[PDB]
């Protein structure tokens, strides 16, 4: 079985530059679905950006254009950059992956435990 | 602002214009402040605090005691009525400030649980406090949702709105969104209603007090609440022993006439004796603890609504909870679809979004690249009345898991694409939904009929099924390997539901399923384990497959490896008799419609037990109603339940109602620990009188003395038995019987062996100082004191019934303490204060009497601990 791994997060200023990571026990070849959710208080999860199978890249609206995925099998950890961060758009961050699967109706989901981004406007 | 009547009349142009709405955009937020300014919030002015304080003095004891202090007056004693509208006033002072703190923490809590809504404003749809609503606003209505406004609505898919809250008819308004010429306003909903089913849209033409049906709703907030059936049962307790003695001092009236004797002292000590025995404190000890325990279950983040909620808590053993809501968090995403075609698709990404990629062997199907999935895909678009506008579900978690699966698939705009001139909407009992559609581009095409539902209820009117792109006549063979799969993906938890397409009803066809994840909600596992060790019940109760239900109880726990489940369909079959012998042992109920979780919940209390159905959903309000104790949730509730259900959980744990139950238990003893305190020292001082006027004695005590004596057994040394806290041992007996029994046969026993012991030693000290012959202050004084450390060594006995005095600490309860040290005081002012030995008629005591007085009234504190011992050696 497949253990995620969360790490990166931390406090930051508005205009600065994050990064995050999220690492899996094996390697990341067959997933065809993983992508991090930004979770807040007072609302549901959101999606932040993922990777499909055929190697499109799907980001969120709100964070369009200033968010980037990359993956790398050597490393085996899905890496993100952030910049452009706003006190508007922080929250807590969890990675989770979706392997592809014929009997069985079990799904194939792992999530990470999750690492906080906090945020504070300029003084 | 427009009243309904003329928005009525008034087309939604004229309407938007006039109130200068942007229907597609909504109202900035300049607007919005500027609106905000001159018609302010949303909120009904303002709600009677010098009214709720005299309402206390209309309870029947409270008027008797104000009866005896006219009596007082009118035969003029002046210190008589003085101490008992001293009484009078600090019992009820103590049950006001007792029901403001609840009902002020009660505000609190419901404050963490506001009216809300949809609304979009800056082109953005929010949810925002109907508090905040301006008029001119854009609000979005969903099934299950309170109407936060007299609302022109613009937009109406479908429409049913309940108007039993406003009108008074409990079936359901149909509303059509065009303009009605000149109750019966089809097209306006009144703020407050109830949104049975489908979506719509429209404008608030009112805000604060300008709706239409506000004087109801002022009429709800100042409706009180009737008296808890404790209440009742505690007022008639009281009526019957106030009676009691009544009939008692009528009979000491009768010796003290026939024997001869002061009438006037007779009449007076008399009316001190009836103001004695009437338990004044008793609805107001019951009222405070019911008060209390409303604040502890505060304090665990559950807002009681109803006050009789907290009687009943405490004899909860069976929590009837549901699968979806409730016991999962109800955030459903469909992720497998097994086609009619035999071919399968796993669909990915969670949520309730268009990020998500359908693979089918391997492969990303978009559009209509695989005619089998595309319909399945369009038949689940078309045929819900939810959306999802700004990564935010308005209708059904399932309506929005199709929803967000055709947007995944690139087939959303599909649901602009048809006209919905007919729909068959969906309904517990029906379990399925369909509508009739033509294409707006291609309107030559016949009426397609697009249906969803269950397996059984969608495979019943299907007559044919999709190959290969071809219309092929149902078979058996294909109903069982259909029915497999769906039994299969039930066992995975999925849930299931099965979707057509076709030319009318009965002539449809099949076209796949979709399995639904709905992950079962956290920490619930650990609430419904602690609930067994506790001694309560859970079953599951639902209107889903067998499969799914077991699968997820099985998860959670309350379903064995060897545990019974029970379809809705035997449960019609089966008898009353029959169902009531079943139902305790069967832990998961499936396919059990509203009838059928009512007929559950009226059976499990027809065995005596106490339900707690923990509900969400529109059709379950009136299970919610039906059971003795409604649940709701309080962040995924909608506002059907939320208004509906009896009790909600801020926080959405079940360890709340763990915790709510521990709360609830305790009153039954605390109550019972007034009554008897309160019934022995009232038994005692009418037995001491009665002897005194039978045998000719003089009185031990006088008129003030027992009105004295009346407030310290009324007054704060006797409700601080009420503020008792709970043992921990309590908690651990099963739940009490619905029955109050509260003068039970050892209650009544410790009672009479308090009340001999008190007058033993009483008349024995009176004895002792009479036997000179002469009737001194000294005696009386003495007699008297001893009386009354007899009542506060009776109080700290009655302080708990098993548990031992010394292991509680004389600190544990600091209200108790406090009382019992300003009875002392009172009782040392008494006997030296000048003034107070002339109203009283006494004479300083020496230290040595008080040392003898206190030796002499251990005896009953001795005697109350040693029986205490005497049972618990004797119950292990
Ligand atoms: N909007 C909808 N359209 C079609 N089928 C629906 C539906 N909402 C629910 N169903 C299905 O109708 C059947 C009966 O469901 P019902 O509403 O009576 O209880 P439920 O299963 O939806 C939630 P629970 O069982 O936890 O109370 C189930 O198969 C459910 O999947
Ligand atoms: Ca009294």
């Amino acid at each position: 079985q497949v253990q995620l791994q969360e790490s990166g997060g931390g406090l930051v200023q508005a205009g600065g530059s994050l990064r995050l990571s999220c690492a899996a026990s094996g390697s990341i070849f067959g997933a065809d679905w993983m992508g991090w959710y930004r979770q807040a208080p007072g609302k549901e999860r959101e999606f932040v950006a993922g990777i499909g199978h055929g190697a499109s890249t799907y980001y969120a609206d709100s964070v369009k254009g200033r968010f980037t995925i990359s993956r790398d099998n050597a490393k085996n950890t899905v890496y993100l950059q952030m910049n452009s961060l706003k006190p508007e758009d922080t929250a807590v961050y969890y990675c989770a992956v979706q392997y592809t699967q014929y009997r069985s109706y079990d799904s194939l989901l792992y999530w990470g435990q999750g690492t906080q981004v906090t945020v504070s406007s300029g003084s | 602002v427009l009243t309904s009547k003329k928005a009525s009349e008034l087309p939604v142009s004229e309407v938007a214009s006039i109130l200068q709405a942007d229907l597609q955009n909504g109202l900035n937020k300049c607007e919005v402040s500027h609106r905000r300014a001159f018609h302010g919030w949303n909120e009904f002015d303002i709600s009677p605090l010098w009214k709720k304080y005299i309402s206390q003095f209309k309870n029947p004891l409270i008027m008797l005691l104000l009866a005896s202090a006219v009596i007082s007056v009118l035969m003029h004693q002046f210190d008589d009525a003085v101490s008992i509208t001293v009484a009078i006033l600090i019992v009820v002072t103590v049950a006001f400030v007792q029901e403001y703190r609840s009902e002020k923490s009660l505000e609190e809590l419901s404050k963490l649980v506001p009216p809300e809504c949809h609304c979009v404003r800056e082109g953005k749809l929010e949810h925002t406090l109907a508090r905040d609503l301006v008029p001119g606003d854009t609000v979005c209505l969903s099934v299950g949702d309170r109407v936060p406004a007299d609302l022109r609505l613009f937009e109406a898919v479908d429409l049913s709105i309940d108007e039993s809250s406003l009108t008074g008819e409990t079936t359901p308004c149909s509303k059509v969104t065009a303009p009605q010429p000149a109750a019966s306003r089809s097209n306006i909903a009144f703020m407050g209603t109830l949104v049975r089913c489908g979506k719509a849209k429209g404008v608030v033409i009112g805000t604060g007090e300008n709706s239409e049906f506000g004087e109801v709703f002022k009429m709800m907030q100042a409706e009180e609440a009737p008296k808890t059936p404790l209440q009742k049962s505690m007022d008639l307790l009281g009526k019957q022993l106030s009676f009691y003695s009544f009939g008692i001092i009528g009979i000491i009236m009768l010796v003290g006439w026939l024997l001869g004797k002061d009438i006037l002292e007779m009449f007076t000590i008399s009316v001190s004796l009836a103001v004695a025995a009437i338990p004044e404190g008793l609805p107001i000890v019951v009222t405070v603890t019911l008060a209390l325990g409303v604040m502890r279950m505060v304090k665990k983040r559950a807002i009681v609504k109803k006050l009789p909620i907290v009687e009943t808590l405490g004899c909860c053993n069976v929590i009837c909870s549901d699968k979806t809501g409730t016991l999962t968090k109800n955030e459903m995403t469909v992720t497998h679809i097994f086609t009619s075609d035999g071919l399968h698709a796993e669909v990915t990404g969670v949520g309730y979004n268009q990020f998500g990629e359908v693979i089918v062997d391997g492969d990303v199907v978009h559009g209509f690249y695989n005619p089998a999935v595309s319909r399945i895909v369009e038949a689940g678009c078309v045929c819900n009345d939810a959306v999802i506008r700004n990564n935010t579900l308005m209708g059904k978690p399932t309506e929005g898991a199709l929803i967000a699966l055709a947007m995944k698939m690139g087939l959303d705009g599909l649901q602009q694409d048809y006209i919905r001139k007919a729909e068959y909407p969906f309904s517990s009992e029906q379990k399925w939904m369909a509508v009739k559609c033509v294409h707006r581009t291609q309107q030559d095409r016949p009426e397609i009929c697009f249906m969803k539902g269950a397996y059984e209820q969608v495979i019943k009117y299907c007559t044919t099924y999709q190959s290969k792109g071809q219309t092929l006549t149902l078979t058996q063979q294909q109903r069982d390997v259909y029915q497999q799969e769906k039994a299969r993906m039930g066992s995975a938890g999925l849930r299931v539901l099965a979707l057509a397409s076709g030319p009318e009803l009965g002539q449809l066809t099949f076209l796949g399923l979709v399995g639904i994840i709905d992950p079962p909600r956290t920490g619930v596992k650990e609430a419904v384990t602690t609930l067994i060790a506790s001694g309560v019940s859970i079953k599951m109760i639902t209107g889903d497959s067998q499969e799914t239900a077991v699968a997820i109880a099985s998860r959670l726990g309350l379903y064995s490896k060897t545990s019974q489940s029970v379809s809705g369909e035997e449960i019609d079959a089966m008898d009353v008799q029959q169902l009531s012998q079943i139902v305790p042992k069967v832990a998961v109920f499936y396919r059990a419609s509203p009838r059928h979780k009512m007929k559950i919940i009226k059976s499990l209390q027809k065995n005596g037990s106490v339900v707690a159905m923990t509900g969400d959903g529109v059709n379950d309000a009136v299970a919610l109603k039906a059971a003795d104790i409604g649940v709701a949730m309080g962040q995924t509730g909608t506002d059907v339940c939320k208004e509906a259900a009896d009790m909600i959980l801020v926080d959405d744990d079940f360890q709340t109602i763990m915790s709510a139950i521990e709360e609830g238990k305790g009153i039954y003893n605390n109550i019972k620990n007034f009554v008897r305190f309160q019934l022995s020292t009232s038994i005692a001082a009418l037995t001491l009188i009665s002897l005194a006027t039978l045998m000719n004695f003089p009185n031990p005590l006088n008129a003030m003395q027992i009105l004295w004596i009346n407030i310290i057994m009324d007054g704060p040394p006797a409700q601080s038995l009420g503020v008792e806290p709970v043992d921990k041992d309590v908690i651990r007996k099963p739940p009490r019987n619905w029955k109050d029994s509260i003068l039970t046969k050892n209650l009544i026993l410790k009672i009479l062996v308090s009340s001999i012991i008190i007058v033993c030693g009483t008349l024995f000290v009176f004895w002792r100082e009479l036997r000179d012959n002469v009737i001194t202050p000294r005696d009386t004084t003495m007699t008297f004191t001893c009386f009354v450390f007899f009542d506060m060594f009776n109080a700290l006995s009655s302080r708990s019934q098993t548990k031992s005095v010394f292991e509680i600490g004389l600190c544990s309860n600091r209200m108790f303490c406090y009382a019992v040290l300003g009875s002392i005081m009172g009782q040392l002012l008494v006997i030296y204060f000048p003034p107070l030995q002339k109203v009283f008629q006494t004479e300083s005591l020496s230290i040595l009497d008080l040392l003898f007085l206190l030796g002499l009234t251990s005896s009953v504190c001795i005697v109350a601990e040693i029986i205490k011992k005497v049972e618990r050696s004797r119950e292990k």
